[PDB]
């Protein structure tokens, strides 16, 4: 899970990490700042009408540029070609910046747990670098029951370029970010430019926190902020049944148990001429009252001309899960077809429950029979 | 060090299986398919219930109980994310050679602590979490898959997927090679046991003639799984190997992920002499033919 900037800011003032005076807003009109900083507020990086960043000196200038922004689509590096439409800009207090650096903390797999990752040459675009010059990029693995150690600070600092007092400062703050990454659960906290004001302030002027979803039960206020506003209205309705759904560009809705399966449905239906609308991953746990609802989102959208339903080794006996759908299509009256493949325990009567009951359902036998039905069904 | 408790991998009729979270009804379920399928379940555990018979088994307190009872060998895990890790390390505690947790939605900071004291030794080996679990097909069942879709067999099947595992299970099957040993390694970030561990043994295993890797696009890991290969399995004895990565057709914040793959997880492992089928539903098929192209038949 991202938040945007101005909720990633708020949680690390809390913690003692250094940042800038800031305010959000969702039109121009809506400090004492000498100089203003606005900045599109959206969940991707890469954000710099021309440009999702700009720097003025009075508010005035503000109105005109926010104009520009709010309702406007911001196409990055990192955003879909299309762009994200934003909705929010930051007017913060804007600092100068005497230097720009980069650095992160995060849980990498080949650092077997978390790493300092950071850059002297920070700032705009840190990844020409990375490619660039790989000697300008600095680990320091970090050991999980140990604790980051001030030497480590004090050598990341030293090589970001930080020096004089500013060196045991920033240190503090490279503290004060890992102690931070490790109390809200995070998969990656990352401020670029972790800048050096004129004045010796050490100060973090962006900041991209990814959360690790797993770990909600214990991240209940930081969840909840969650705006949710930049996900489709029927990803949101359909994770309140604990059915994670994404959407694509078809006709044909699938619904997977397992992640892996789906995105393994969606490639065969392609390979045939077809292309899925959806694909709605039940998981591992299999509530009767899903499959129920499963079809009622997956047809609440018009371009589904077509349901697959591809469940192989669910946890529920089969002959449940047919009995569900049965119901479930009955009550509401399908009109698209539906092409139903099931695998597991007592299948061989599951499937007669399915054709011996009067209602528009195909059985298939395996993946392959089931895409070519679907692709077919849509003529 | 770690490493040398992969061949505990190689689970076998002979193991003697215990289940954390006995009395929770995932527990139950799959605590009773494998009986019913034939795995030597001695008992399982629940804090509170140690002494009781639950599915004619005995109920323990603590894992080292169960183990030192039992002699158990190998663990299954049930118990809720809150709590796994710490079910984890409780076996590692115990001593037990195999551990399975087969739960999803583990906290990443937890396993990146449980792997750090993984490491450290080699007495017991983990699997998951986050995965469907291993199967020995006819011999030991120590997960959730369904076991009747199995059948001893040529193929050693490794998957970072869940569900998707059974469509290269039921095929091999259907073409009459069957598994060897179907291992799971699960879609987490931080787990027990990674492609080359599951590569190492299907190698060193005279049972195991093809082998299939299940993948998918992001990581790096098939990408290390090619490397692996293209070092010890190029050369005299090379076994084939087939794979298919799911996500060829799926939609594409933050610096930190480009400092530190589909399309090129694709090219690695064919460098590697692996045959990659496009297509989920031909993986029985290609490593048939592969078998075909070798006589091996
Ligand atoms: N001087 C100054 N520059 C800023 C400030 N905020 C952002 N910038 C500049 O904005 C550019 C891009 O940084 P940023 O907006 O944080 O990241 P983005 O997501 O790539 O747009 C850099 O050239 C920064 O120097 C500020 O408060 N003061
Ligand atoms: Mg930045």
């Amino acid at each position: 899970m991202n938040l945007q900037e101005y909720q990633s800011k708020k949680l690390m003032s809390d913690n003692g990490v250094k940042v800038q005076r800031f305010f959000v807003a969702d039109t121009a009109n809506e400090l004492n700042a000498k100089e203003i900083v606005l900045k599109a507020q959206i969940l991707a990086g890469g954000r710099g009408l021309k440009g999702g960043v700009h720097l003025t000196k009075d508010p005035e200038v503000v109105g005109q540029l926010a104009k520009q922004m709010i309702g406007y689509n911001l196409a990055t590096k990192q955003t879909p070609k299309e762009g994200v439409k934003v909705n929010k800009v930051m007017v913060a207090e804007a600092l100068d910046i005497s230097r720009e650096t980069y650095l992160a903390i995060l849980m990498d797999r080949s650092c077997n747990g978390p790493v300092l990752v950071g850059s002297p040459q920070g700032g705009v675009d840190i990844e020409e670098v990375a490619a660039s010059n790989p000697e300008l990029i600095f680990k320091e693995q970090i050991d999980i029951i140990e604790g980051i150690k001030d030497s480590q600070a004090q050598r990341m600092a030293e090589n970001l370029g930080f020096l004089g007092p500013l060196q045991n400062q920033a240190a503090d703050q490279i503290k004060k970010l890992y102690n931070l990454f490790l109390k809200i659960d995070a998969t990656q906290v990352e401020v670029n430019p972790f800048g050096e004001t004129p004045e010796g302030q050490v100060v973090c002027f962006d900041a991209k926190i990814n959360f690790d979803d797993n770990a909600e039960f214990r991240q209940k206020d930081i969840f909840a902020m969650d705006d949710k506003s930049e996900n489709e209205p029927i990803e949101n309705e359909a994770a309140k049944y604990d059915l994670k759904y994404i959407g694509l560009d078809g006709n044909i809705a699938c619904f997977v148990n397992g992640a892996g399966l789906a995105m393994a449905t969606c490639d065969i239906i392609f390979l045939n001429g077809g292309k899925p609308a959806n694909f709605l991953d039940l998981g591992g746990g299999v509530k009767e009252s899903q499959v129920y609802q499963a079809f009622k989102l997956l047809t609440a959208d018009p371009k589904v001309e077509a349901i697959l339903v591809n469940i192989f080794g669910g946890i529920v006996n089969c002959a449940i899960i047919a009995n569900g759908i049965t119901k479930a299509c009955r009550e509401l009256e399908l009109k698209v077809p539906l092409v139903v493949r099931l695998e597991g325990t007592n299948v061989h009567e599951a499937q007669n429950i399915l054709t011996n009951s009067g209602l528009p359902i195909t059985s298939a036998v395996d993946l392959e029979d089931a895409a070519k039905k679907a692709v077919a069904s849509v003529t | 060090s770690y490493t040398a408790s992969r061949k505990h991998l190689y689970v076998d009729k002979n193991t003697k299986v215990i289940c954390q979270g006995f009395t929770g009804k995932q527990g139950t379920f799959h605590s009773q398919q494998a009986l019913e399928y034939g795995t030597n379940l001695v008992g399982g555990t629940t804090p509170g219930k140690g002494g009781k018979t639950h599915l004619g088994l005995p109920v323990f307190n603590t894992v080292k109980e169960a183990k030192e009872q039992t002699g158990a060998t190998a663990s299954v895990i049930y118990v809720p994310p809150p709590f796994a890790a710490a079910a984890i390390n409780e076996a590692i505690d115990a001593e037990v050679p195999l551990v399975v947790c087969i739960t999803e939605g583990i906290p990443q900071q937890d396993m990146v602590r449980v792997k750090h004291r993984l490491l450290r030794q080699g007495k017991t080996r983990l699997i998951g979490p986050n995965c469907p679990g291993v199967i020995n097909p006819g011999e030991c069942k120590i997960g959730i898959m369904p076991g009747h879709i199995h059948k001893k067999g040529r193929i050693g099947i490794v998957s970072r997927s869940g569900t998707l595992t059974y469509e290269a299970v039921h095929q091999t099957t259907q073409v009459g090679l069957g598994q060897s040993l179907c291992v799971g390694i699960g879609g987490d970030p931080f787990n027990g046991t990674d492609f080359t561990d599951c590569l190492e043994i299907f190698l060193n295993d005279p049972a195991t003639e093809g082998i299939i890797l299940i993948g998918e696009i992001g990581g790096n890991a098939e990408e290390n799984a090619a490397e692996f290969l293209k070092q010890h399995n190029s050369g005299p004895k090379s076994k084939p190997v087939v794979s298919f990565i799911a996500g060829l057709t799926a939609p594409p914040m933050g610096h930190a992920g480009a400092i530190i793959g589909a399309k090129e997880k694709i090219t690695a492992l064919q460098s590697a002499g692996v045959v990659v089928s496009m297509s989920p539903a031909q993986l029985g098929t290609t490593i048939y033919k592969e078998f075909e192209k070798r006589k091996m038949l």
